[PDB]
């Protein structure tokens, strides 16, 4: 469970990230 | 009346602005934060300087 919302967060990261560049 | 129509979406406004204005700031607005009282990884997705 945990892990999933850690997951989650680290996508949410990432295509934000994207969105910059 | 069209006034009376402006005049219920302008009081439906007020009432979200005094809303706005009595909740607590959000932690960006807070001055110092530290980790703890912001969101994990808040920074992340925000821009700053």
């Amino acid at each position: 469970t945990l892990a999933n919302n850690v997951e989650s967060k680290l996508r949410d990261d990432l295509e934000r990230l994207k969105k910059i560049r | 009346s069209s006034f009376e129509k402006q005049q219920i979406e302008i009081r439906k406004q007020i009432e979200q602005l005094e809303n706005e204005a009595v909740a607590e700031k959000k932690w960006s607005l807070k001055g110092e934060v530290k980790a703890k009282d912001r969101p994990e990884d808040a920074l992340l997705t925000e821009e700053l300087e």
